[PDB]
């Protein structure tokens, strides 16, 4: 009823090119009032895209984005209010050649001063052209290496191993990544990761120097961090040994889906962790058993497969008592909104949405009075409720702006008086936005991000700082000038995946580390815990074992 | 962007389609058209690309009515007089165009002396002439070769194609048909020897006409028999390399030095599947057909005996694997049966199909393709009916039953007074059948002259005396004025001056003519061998009794029937005799016979007529009568000398119907039509794969009918310019026999042009098709509604392209004005141009002719009752440009027509607001290409001041959807060269050399009123000229090695392509954050480099490039093959490797030393082996039809070898059938393996169940397999059957056994291995495909572990309770059906279903899928666009186009309301 005369509309040029994009915007509260929210696109006099403009900016002339190409329509040049100012270039191949990123401008011209400039080098003729190395500079600084690749050769020792012509050695920001083995079917059978030497260190960086790996190993801690892997004959794993030497099993049924997994942990005996799994005729799970004899059951609308049931229950003879632990119920509007959950074990989540199908309203339940929502988490009710009264419903309210961003969450919980709103400010020449107690102003939200675009403060004591490649590299937590700061770091792979996370809090010093890699969580404690973590699936189903410090 | 060839084994199956033939897209012309592409190897690339193909105007030949299976030839012209081997004789092109000899570019006559040809020095000399049709389409040279001295030789041809190819038509006799009394006399060059600039050839050799498996009758009835050519097989993939025609060689090359043959069969084979056909023929020789016939087009005769029964393709493997060829028999690939249904009238090709063989000798087939025709059935002859058109007569009113006016329909003509002749004009009778014919008002005939006992007379008028009058006279005691009209055409052209036999038979003139048929005219006298003598009881006559298109003499007495062929030129030959015709001498009366084509066969048949029966003899391809047909008159009748009766195609449908006046009896007034449609015509086609497609006709005189009403109605004069029936494609039904579906397409005809100069037909102006949905469901549930579709053609007659236009919709006020033809002269000294210009009267008819079935206009409506549905969707419409080309000949110039403007509306049904575009071709060269062009888009138009949308919009999206770029109008500019390589003896054109493109850009103001045309665009003020300012687009150039610098040679070997990047404007995108040094060594490390601006003006920048697409090439004696490829000069090269005869590349070896290697199965050339770069095998087994049916593959891991079996080691036998495969336990040694089941459509009958239900001990199967109704391995054909069921019937317990019998959609079985074969976890996954009789997926069934589904009867359909709720069960036969979809006629999803479960792999009736199973419905409009979509729940979404904006709603946004 809220969505008469709201369709999505594109308007085109003479010349078969999107110059519009025309949305209308009804508030459920206010029926009467249609907001057309229009998009704009300009196309130069080559047929390619050269600004777009959206419909809150555009009233206030500021062009959210801006492109130069080649005579092909290939973007080079990009002016962007919101990831600021890039240049990218690629080769006669094809290949990425460079990219300067972090630009802004003021002055009337582009501020260079925090440039970042990446560029990608390949092997040289007559080489076919494979890609050599990463370097990465940031002006005014020295070029830093960050990624090197090793090829291996003809030998018949490498095609005994599958690796003629496969990149055997990649050298990224965390260290070496080697590829051991590969399957007959062209997958990697065992790959081993070494992590560069004090990575602890936050100002130690990758730099991989010449062409020499006799040098960079010696820069590498010691330990080899290994995974295993056995694939079937189309390719699929069937068995997994991580870098500890605990084994991950699946089997798959007659139709080559997930049946079956199982989890064998070092010197232990093999123990079920998914014991049966079936499927839907669209492929999708229907019912899950599993080790402990909890049982998921998924159903499914017939006309759409949409998931409107989740049933997860100790079934009729289990050995701890049949029970319901959860029954989420979904209601959906024609288009697959959610309007409603419902849960078995009254509660129910009621959601109302805009022409554009966002979302203003939700109504839920809490454990009251809890306080203003931050970063923190509630502190946990223990142990499980066995009344519900220990809840108090909620009701959430969202104002969002022409552009999308999110202005306003006001809580209303009444009965326990825990009302508040969250406001966010958002600039008024970008879609940068803060909460308001970082700053009220429109005006000086864009200087608490980078030129790229990234946020430089969380919250009001916390800073934020960034790579070269934008990825989240230190969280200050608790800044005490010179020099005992509670922080938070990370590091990232070549893919710019994390691989290690590492908390400091002042008590001598509570360190936490955090090794990421396949399957496989290694997680210490200083100022000492142990811990691995299994990660089964794809991580669904999680094991802890200690090797110290077992609470 | 070029290829680089990669090495890998074929990765598919799946899909089932056949040999991609289709039926022809409706046009101008109003013939159907088929197309079959030979399924035979194309060999390294150069190979015969031969089609069987079939037009519904084509004559009788070696491959059935209608069919033909040809290569390009040259003939001499015979539509305009008989050839007479002298040099008045004309010569025909290829496309049967006339030629004439061409002027050189020094503007003479262009003759040559030659005795050297392509380096290959020649016995003696030879003059070399010229020739150039009227006509140019593609710019091919045609040299006619004769020798100085007649005697040193024959002529010949040799035509060089605008491709770099070289051919030669008729260099020896095989290939040349020729006068079987003087072999010097040739009608006709057949193609004999094609060469490529690859040094590759192919060979065309012929078999002659001769007098194998010929009764003594036939024998002694036709001696000049020699002149016909059949072909008989193809060489192609010569061993060696050589530039130059072998032909010109010494000797031939030996048969052993051609890797591939393509050899046709014509009879002297075993047809059974089951006898597996060799390379060496005979001994049995070529079987004859039983419908022989002549032709004497060319003053000669031409027998035709041979039909075409199987197409074979052999390989030579030992040699294309490079094993010892001593004693190799060249084995068989493919092999394609021909089945006809074999008539001493007309023979039918009703079946072709393709056989392949496995190693053990057992035949694999392909589903046969069957065609059946429109059939005369002596069964369903309509009886006699009484004729009210008449009532007005008397019953002793004498009236003749002609086409006076040349309207293809007979109308009355009669006698008043007498004394005064009036005519009545066929109609269309109102409310009656749609075929239904009344008369008009009566008419008076000019003043009719009559003197030397026979004159002239011009009636239409027209100008041409198309009328001979005579009268009867004069006996006996009785003074008397009653005369016989007689159209000329049913006369030897030569007869009012008669030469020879015509001379000699006629001497001082005929007294009388009387017509005793359509084109049958009885003759009248004054009171070699061996004229008969007009004036005994006795009938001479001229009439087509032979079917060969000439009005032959035939003599009819009581016990002979005569026929002397018209050889032209008053010419008539030796006498044929044709039995089967009888009468008593003692009630032998001549004038009781009638003479016409009843059948339709071409032969006019013999019509007796008694006083109770009328006997019809019936011409066996004039060669004898068969038994008569008994048509007894209506009950009561007793046809006498007083009662009238004649033969006239009276329905106008090129067949005699029968119409008879009897006084003294009621009603006095009778017809006998004795069919309804024209036989011979094809009218169904059916793959037995699921498709069926039917044919409907109708006469181009019925058409005309309804036109003329129309046009009447009008106010209008009607005026025919088609003076005869011509058959046209009037409906199309294409049917899909698995979901019961159909598509119809309709098709009506205007604006018939022939004409009467050049006796010629020039099409059709308008042509108007209907689509119609037709859905088995029944229901409104898919509400789509017919397209129309308007289209306009020229037919080079300005009395009628003239009126076209004026037919245009023209809805839209502000529509630029109509197109008008432009004519131009070429000025190439040195790079030509087209000059316009007036033509004369006598150019303007040859330059108008050129225009000849080009589109002139087409529209697009929806006919769906809405208010918009009288505005198109969209209109195109295009202007034609003809350059006038002098030759030696004054009279007639040559002419090329082409395309020069294009111009499309949308309107989307908003006549208001629509888009434009426009294309134009500026200026071409002399050889066609074209030199500058320029696309232009239109601005919109003002904006009106209320919306001419729905008020169902936003209020505002009226005034939102107008953006300023919509106000721009768009010019770009396109600018390009070529290379033609024309030197010496070679043809290559329209090489790619250099294109520029640029744009331009204005303000709506500066928009003509009336729009571009090209004059405005080459005007000095142009918006395009060179004073304008514009924005660069960029550029492309080719270049070229080896070579003079990069300039092409004949092997046009491409070093690089080279295309623009940046420009000076571009480049800005550096400028505040690269400076001009730093940016240039960017460039320059990343490949680009500076080249010059091409078609450079006023000292424009350098532009910076990119150049890829490296080739290194071999010699002449590696045929040009590529030996190493790379992207750019940034990487290494691929190395290439070859095997023996250059077919295939065998190895690979990229820049970092990896080697890939294949091993091919070269009855396909396709790898069936190899090895990667890791020394990994990779294997698959092809069955006969190239499909992989089993893969494996194994290598090492971690040193240990690993994983499946080698072949060697464990032998895989793919089980026959799918019951079996899906039955396969764990341990098989393959990856996959494959079973195709592409004919389980066709039901599967056994010569034991047949005999069993009808317990004949075999009778009934062994006639039904030699009918065809089933094939020898079992499947029962679907046309097959019909037509056993149409002459035969067929049994009720056969009727029970077929409801017995299922059937299933063709599919394929693929299972997929889990593990290697020494694992005893394996498990063998099961995939089936199904594909439609279209090549479509139909659906996917997975094997899936045991459970819950519905279930499938043996019907097909689900199983239900009696409430009709689907049961549900627990199995293990479980399998989920995923994409599933139900097609329309144009291959669009209309329904999509929701995956399910089911306890069957087989096909779920589509009945208990509509009914029970959960789909989205997707609604799809005229121009093939989704626009609506109603989902299962019965939610909709919509899509709403307009030209400028799309609007789009979905399921919330329908649901109000
Ligand atoms: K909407
Ligand atoms: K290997
Ligand atoms: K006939």
């Amino acid at each position: 009823q809220l969505f008469s005369k709201t369709p999505s509309v594109t308007v085109f040029d003479n010349r078969g090119l999107s110059v519009r994009d025309i949305a209308y915007r009804r508030h459920p509260d206010t029926p009467k009032v249609t907001e057309e929210c229009i998009t704009y696109h300009q196309f130069d006099f080559r047929g390619f895209l050269a600004q777009s403009l959206d419909p809150r900016l555009n009233h206030k002339e500021v062009t959210n984005f801006s492109y130069l190409t080649d005579l092909n329509g290939n973007i080079i040049y990009t002016q962007s209010v919101d990831a600021g100012n890039t240049l990218v270039l690629n080769d006669t191949e094809g290949r990425s050649v460079i990219a300067m990123t972090n630009i802004s401008r003021e002055n009337g011209k582009d501020d260079l001063s925090l440039a970042v400039t990446r560029t990608f080098q390949y092997e040289n003729a007559p080489l076919p052209g494979r890609p050599l190395s990463v370097t990465e500079q940031v002006n005014g600084e020295n070029a830093r290496i960050t990624e090197h690749f090793v090829y291996a050769g003809n030998t018949p020792q490498e095609k005994n191993l599958n690796l003629a012509g496969q990149c055997v050695s990649y050298y990224d920001a965390a260290g070496l990544i080697q590829t051991d083995s590969v399957s007959l079917t062209g997958k990697p059978l065992s790959v081993s990761r070494k992590l560069l030497k004090n990575l602890d260190d936050t100002n130690i960086l990758a730099d991989w120097q010449g062409n020499d790996t006799s040098a960079w190993n010696s820069l590498l801690a010691t330990e080899i961090y290994t995974t295993v892997t056995r694939t079937d004959a189309a390719g699929a794993v069937l068995t997994t040994i991580d870098a500890v030497g605990n084994q991950q099993r699946v089997a798959f049924d007659i139709a080559g889906q997930l049946s079956a997994s199982w989890l064998t942990l070092k010197g232990g005996q093999e123990q079920v962790i998914i014991k049966v799994l079936t499927y839907s005729a669209a492929g999708q799970k229907l019912r899950e058993e599993g080790g402990n004899g909890v049982v998921t059951t998924y159903t499914y609308e017939a006309e759409t497969q949409r998931l409107i049931g989740i049933k997860t229950e100790r079934p009729n003879g289990h050995a701890a008592g049949a029970k319901v632990l959860q029954d989420l119920r979904y209601e959906y509007d024609p288009v697959g909104n959610v309007l409603s959950i419902t849960n078995d074990a009254v509660p129910e989540n009621a959601y109302r949405y805009d022409s554009l199908y966002q979302l203003v309203s939700a109504s839920g339940r809490e454990v009251a009075g809890a306080g203003q929502q931050g970063s923190d988490l509630p502190s946990p009710l223990v142990p499980l409720p066995s009344d519900s009264s220990v809840y108090t419903n909620y009701t959430r309210t969202y104002t969002y702006d022409s552009a999308g961003n999110l202005m306003r969450i006001r809580h209303s919980a009444p009965a326990t008086n825990n009302n508040y709103t969250l406001n966010i400010t958002v600039s008024e020449r970008s879609n940068r936005g803060v909460m308001s107690s970082l700053t009220e102003n429109p005006a000086d939200v864009d200087a608490l991000f980078t030129a790229s675009g990234s946020q430089k403060c969380l919250q009001q004591g916390q800073s934020l700082i960034w790579t070269p490649r934008g990825e989240l590299r230190t969280v200050l937590l608790v800044a005490r000038g010179e020099t005992a700061d509670d922080s938070e770091s990370y590091r990232y792979d070549g893919s710019s995946q994390r691989i290690l996370k590492i908390s400091s809090q002042q008590t001598s010093a509570r360190v936490q580390r955090a090794l990421y890699l396949p399957g496989l969580e290694w997680r210490t404690m200083t100022g000492a815990e142990n811990l691995q973590v299994i990660c089964i699936g794809e991580a669904q189903v999680r094991v802890l074992h200690w090797e110290s410090g077992k609470p | 962007e070029m290829a680089i060839t990669t090495l890998s084994l074929p990765k598919g199956g799946g899909a089932i389609n056949g040999m991609g033939e289709s039926v022809g897209q409706a046009g101008p012309d109003g013939m159907v058209t088929f197309s079959i592409p030979l399924p035979f190897s194309a060999g390294r690339g150069v190979a015969p690309a031969l089609s069987l193909s079939y037009s519904s105007g084509a004559g009788n030949g070696p491959f059935g009515m209608g069919w033909q299976c040809s290569a390009m030839s040259i003939s001499r012209r015979t539509q305009k007089g008989v050839p007479q081997y002298n040099e008045d004789d004309e010569f025909l092109s290829p496309s049967g165009e006339v030629m004439a000899i061409a002027l050189n570019d020094s503007g003479f006559e262009d003759v040559r002396t030659a005795n050297r040809l392509q380096g290959i020095p020649l016995p003696f000399s030879y003059k070399v002439t010229r020739y150039q049709p009227r006509l140019i389409q593609d710019f091919i040279k045609i040299e006619y070769w004769q020798p100085v001295k007649q005697t040193d030789g024959t002529p010949f041809w040799i035509i060089y194609s605008p491709d770099g190819q070289t051919h030669i038509l008729g260099k020896n006799s095989h290939s040349r048909v020729a006068n079987a009394e003087n072999p010097s006399q040739i009608a006709s060059w057949l193609l004999e020897e094609t060469v490529t600039p690859t040094g590759e050839h192919i060979y065309y050799q012929y078999s002659g006409e001769n007098q194998v498996n010929c009764t003594d009758a036939e024998i002694a009835l036709h001696p000049q028999d020699s002149a016909q050519r059949y072909l008989a097989r193809i060489d192609y993939g010569n061993i060696s390399p050589q530039a130059s025609l072998f032909v010109l060689d010494e000797e031939l090359p030996n048969l052993t030095q051609w890797l591939f043959h393509l050899v046709f069969d014509y009879g002297e084979r075993d047809i059974s599947i089951n006898k597996i056909p060799t390379f060496e023929g005979g001994t049995t020789g070529w079987l004859a057909r039983p419908d022989m016939f002549s032709r004497y087009d060319f003053g000669i005769e031409i027998r035709n005996r041979r039909l075409c029964h199987q197409v074979l393709g052999f390989h030579r493997l030992e040699a294309l694997n490079d094993r010892d060829v001593t004693d190799e028999i060249p084995v068989l690939v493919n092999r394609l049966t021909l089945d006809y249904d074999l008539n001493n009238s007309v023979s039918t090709l009703v079946a072709v199909r393709q056989v392949a063989y496995e190693t053990d000798g057992s035949p694999i087939t392909q589903p046969p393709l069957e065609f059946d025709y429109q059939r005369f059935d002596t069964g369903s002859i309509p009886g006699w009916q009484e004729m009210p058109q008449l009532e007005a007569f008397n019953g002793y009113q004498p009236y003749q039953m002609i086409d006076l006016y040349g309207e293809g329909t007979p109308g009355i003509l009669y006698q008043e007074t007498p004394g005064a002749w009036w005519y009545k004009s066929p109609q269309r009778q109102i409310g009656g059948d749609s075929n239904a014919v009344t008369y008009g008002a009566m008419k008076a005939l000019p003043k009719i002259p009559r003197l030397e006992g026979a004159t002239l007379m011009d009636i239409n008028g027209d100008g041409r005396l198309d009328w001979v009058i005579t009268s009867a006279g004069v006996r006996g005691f009785h003074s008397i004025e009653w005369t016989h009209f007689t159209p000329l055409n049913t006369l030897p052209t030569e007869y009012f001056h008669p030469k020879a036999q015509l001379a000699d038979l006629v001497g001082a003139g005929l007294s009388d003519l009387v017509l005793i048929g359509p084109k049958s005219v009885r003759l009248y006298a004054n009171q070699n061998v061996s004229l008969p003598v007009i004036g005994s009881r006795q009938l001479v006559a001229f009439a087509d009794m032979l079917g060969s298109g000439q009005q032959h003499l035939v003599e009819i007495t009581a016990d002979s029937v005569k026929c002397w062929p018209n050889m032209g030129h008053g010419r008539f030959g030796q006498p044929l005799t044709l039995e089967g015709f009888s009468q008593p001498q003692t009630s032998f009366n001549p004038d009781r016979v009638f003479l016409a084509d009843i059948d339709g066969s071409g032969t006019n048949d013999i019509i007796y007529a008694h006083s109770e029966c009328l006997e019809i003899y019936l011409n066996e391809s004039g060669n004898r009568f068969s038994k008569p047909i008994s048509l007894l008159l209506p009950d009561g009748v007793n046809f006498d000398n007083t009662c009238q009766l004649q033969a006239a195609d009276i329905q106008g449908l090129g067949i005699a119907s029968l119409v008879m006046t009897v006084p003294h009896m009621s009603p006095t007034h009778w017809r006998c039509d004795l069919a309804l449609n024209k036989p011979w015509l094809l009218n169904v086609m059916n793959n037995n794969r699921g498709a069926e497609t039917c044919l409907f006709y109708r006469s181009s005189a019925q058409f005309w009918l309804d036109e003329k009403q129309l046009v009447e109605a009008a106010g209008q004069q009607p005026e025919c310019h088609l003076p005869f029936p011509m058959h046209l494609h009037w409906r199309s039904e294409i049917f899909d026999e698995i979901t019961g579906n159909r598509l119809t397409q309709e098709q009506e005809y205007a604006h018939g042009s022939w004409d009467g100069q050049e006796r010629e037909f020039r099409g059709f102006g308008r042509l108007i098709q209907r689509d119609t949905d037709g859905f088995a469901q029944g229901t409104v549930d898919i509400p789509t509604h017919p397209s129309r579709t308007v289209s306009w053609f020229a037919t080079g007659i300005p009395e009628i392209d003239t009126t076209l236009s004026a037919e245009f919709w023209r809805g839209d006020d502000q529509a630029f004005s109509p197109f008008s033809p432009r004519f131009t002269r070429w000025e190439d000294s040195e790079a030509g141009s087209d000059v316009a210009f007036i033509p004369s009267e006598h150019d303007a008819f040859w330059l108008n002719r050129a225009m000849k079935g080009q589109l002139l206009r087409s529209e697009l409506y929806g006919d769906d009752g809405t208010p918009e549905a009288e505005i198109p969707y969209s209109v195109t419409e295009m202007r034609h440009q003809v350059r006038a080309l002098p030759t030696t000949d004054a009279t007639v110039p040559s002419a090329w027509c082409s395309t020069i403007e294009t111009r499309s509306y949308q309107y989307q049904r908003v006549a208001a607001d629509p888009q434009c575009s426009q294309q134009v071709v500026i200026k071409a060269d002399r050889y066609g290409s074209p030199l500058l062009s320029v696309a232009i888009n239109y601005p919109r138009r003002k904006k009106p001041e209320k919306s001419p949308y729905p008020d169902d919009l936003p209020e505002t999206l009226f005034d939102s959807s107008y953006d300023t770029q919509q106000q721009q109008l768009h010019l770009t500019k396109q600018q390009q060269n070529y290379f033609h390589l024309t030197n010496d003896d070679n043809w290559l054109l329209g090489l790619p050399k250099e294109q520029r493109n640029d744009g331009y850009q204005y303000d709506q103001e500066r928009a003509p009123a009336n729009g571009f045309t090209l004059e405005t665009l080459i005007a000095s003020n142009s918006l395009i000229g060179s004073n304008q300012p514009f924005t660069y687009l960029g550029q492309s150039r080719v270049a070229y090695q080896g070579g003079v610098d990069e300039q092409p040679s004949l092997q046009a070997l491409v070093a690089y392509g080279e295309t623009a990047i940046l420009d000076e404007k571009t480049l800005q995108a550096f400028v505040g954050v690269l400076d001009s040094k730093t940016r240039d060594e960017l460039l320059f490390s990343a490949g680009y480099q500076l080249a010059p601006r091409l078609f450079r003006v006023e000292s424009e920048p350098d532009v910076w490039v990119a150049r890829q697409g490296y080739s290194e090439f071999g010699d002449y004696s590696q045929f040009w093959r590529p030996l190493s490829q790379r992207s750019t000069l940034l990487t290494g090269k691929t190395t290439l490797k070859w095997d023996k005869h250059y077919c295939v590349v065998i190895e690979t070896q990229d820049a970092a030393q990896l080697v890939t290697q294949a091993r091919y199965d070269y009855r396909f050339l396709t790898p069936y082996s190899l090895t990667d770069a890791n020394d990994n095998q990779h294997y698959v087994v092809l069955n006969p039809f190239g499909e992989v049916i089993a893969s494996r593959f194994w290598g090492t891991e971690a040193g240990k070898d690993a994983g499946y079996s080698t072949p060697q080691a464990k032998p895989f036998v793919v089980p026959a059938t799918i019951e079996a495969a899906l039955a396969l336990s764990p341990g098989i040694p393959v990856a996959h393996c494959a079973i195709f089941e592409p004919e389980s459509w066709m039901q599967k009958l056994t010569q034991h169940d047949v005999s069993e239900r009808m317990a004949d001990n075999g009778t009934l199967w062994n006639a039904l397999l030699q009918a065809r109704f089933v094939t020898e391995d079992g499947y029962v054909c679907a046309l097959g059957r019909r037509r056993w069921m149409a002459r035969h019937g067929l049994s009720v317990l056969m009727l029970t056994l077929l409801a017995e019998i299922p059937r299933t959609p063709p599919h394929s079985l693929t299972i997929t291995t889990d593990r290697y074969d020494s694992d005893d976890q394996q498990q063998l996954r099961q995939r089936i495909l199904f594909s439609d009789g279209f090549g479509r997926l139909l659906q996917s069934a997975q094997r899936v572990e045991a459970g819950e589904s519905w279930q499938r009867s043996e019907d097909s359909s689900l199983v239900v309770n009696v409430s009709g709720t689907p049961a549900l069960v627990v199995t293990d036969n479980r399998w989920a059906v995923s994409g599933r979809t139900e097609y329309d006629g144009k291959g669009q999803g209309i329904r999509v279903y929701q995956p399910y479960f089911l306890d069957d792999w087989r096909y779920l009736s589509d009945d208990s899928a509509r009914t029970d199973l959960f789909a989205d419905t997707h609604i799809y409009d005229p121009l093939g666009r989704e626009y609506q979509v109603i989902t299962a729940k019965g939610y909709r979404r919509e899509r709403q186009y307009t030209p400028w904006f799309v609007v789009n709603q979905d399921e919330n946004d329908t649901a109000a309301n």
